[PDB]
């Protein structure tokens, strides 16, 4: 369970610095697993029998695109289907948009998702998107989609009249902001749209789960913004196998009791005690995710549903 | 959905 896909951040360091980076990425940043490390992981990753999708993730992965065909190829022998998410900042160039989409198809990446919006407009220009979108016209098989975060005053709505015809048949998703990272202290908070709050606790379920190994040299459970935030890890060591990941994730009884019992439990308890102010939770949220991040992002958070998780454990199994 | 935001 939950062992078919798996992700890598590959680097904080980004030519970009979005205002609502959930990593804070930047040209200067400097949290990243070591190169050896990450080839280790994407060999082991390529030799398990069943993950058949490996995703790569940043920060910026096309920054130094050297060592992303590097760990491509070495996936390539496997057959493992690959991802890939980028700012397009390299579709500045027609003749470098021609190679990696060359190399793209014939290393076997099936998704690249393109993220373009007002936050990364300073950093790439528009028509280093236009240049990558038409050219994904000649490659059916890659899956080509553009996200666009937006807030209540950036909507992104001149950013698509502006890409002109170059989104004819690519999926666009706008969706709102997690306030993690640079969303919390540059976004001003009554910009994120709410969609949710603490009362309609029948639609506050977890999406699911999808491994990833981290820049910050962690395991998560998802690749939601809000995860990285939280003190939810899957690791217990430095050379942990991905079998060991994948029976840590289907053994760990708070995943567990929130992949079956939805947010509402964790939820409850707090308002039973009195907690929801102490523990700073928010009253409205733009996602099911923002309500995790609050419940979970520090150690004391999470040690308080210690004894009602131990006698939830007693009482079902 | 949500769980695969990044990728
Ligand atoms: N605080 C936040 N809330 C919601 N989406 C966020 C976010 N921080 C980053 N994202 C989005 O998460 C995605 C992956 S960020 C890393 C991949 C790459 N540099 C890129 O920009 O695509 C991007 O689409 C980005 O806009
Ligand atoms: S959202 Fe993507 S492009 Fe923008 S700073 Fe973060 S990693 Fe870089
Ligand atoms: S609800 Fe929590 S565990 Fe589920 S995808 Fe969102 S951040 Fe991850």
């Amino acid at each position: 369970m939950y062992n078919k896909t798996v992700s890598i951040n590959l680097d904080s360091r980004c030519n970009a610095s979005c205002d609502h980076c959930c990593f804070s990425s930047s040209p200067t940043s400097t949290t990243r697993m070591e190169k050896e490390y990450i080839r280790e992981l994407v060999t082991e990753f390529a030799k398990n029998k069943t993950i058949q999708v490996i995703s790569f993730t940043g920060g910026e992965v096309f920054l130094d695109y050297k060592f992303l065909k590097e760990l491509m190829e070495i996936i390539k022998p496997y057959e493992k289907q690959i991802t890939l998410i980028s700012n397009g900042f390299w579709g500045l160039s027609k003749k470098k948009v021609q190679e990696y989409f060359h190399d793209m198809n014939s290393l076997n990446v099936i998704a690249l998702t393109i993220s373009y919006d007002e936050y990364h407009a300073p950093f790439v220009k528009s028509s280093s998107i236009k240049n990558i979108l038409e050219h994904s016209r000649k490659y059916p098989d890659i899956d080509i989609s553009l996200n666009m975060a937006v807030t209540k005053d950036k909507m992104s709505n001149h950013i698509l009249e502006e890409l002109g015809d170059s989104i004819l048949g690519v999926k666009i998703t706008k969706f709102p902001m997690i306030s993690v990272g640079a969303a919390k202290t540059r976004i001003k908070q009554e910009n994120i749209h709410k969609f949710y709050s603490l009362e309609d606790e029948d639609s506050l379920h977890c999406p699911g789960y999808d491994i990833v190994y981290h820049h910050d040299g962690e395991i998560y459970p998802c690749c939601s913004p809000a995860i990285f935030e939280t003190k939810i890890t899957l690791r217990e060591e430095y050379n942990q196998s991905f079998e060991r990941t994948v029976e840590k994730l289907n053994s760990n009884l708070l995943l567990f009791i929130l992949r079956k019992e939805g947010f509402k439990w964790f939820l409850n308890i707090l308002k039973e005690n009195n907690k929801i102010e102490e523990f700073d939770i928010p009253y409205e949220f733009s996602s099911i995710c923002g309500v995790c991040g609050s419940l979970f992002n520090s150690a004391e958070k999470i040690n308080y549903f210690y004894p009602y998780m131990e006698k939830y454990y007693n009482e079902n199994f | 959905k949500e769980n695969r935001w990044i990728l």
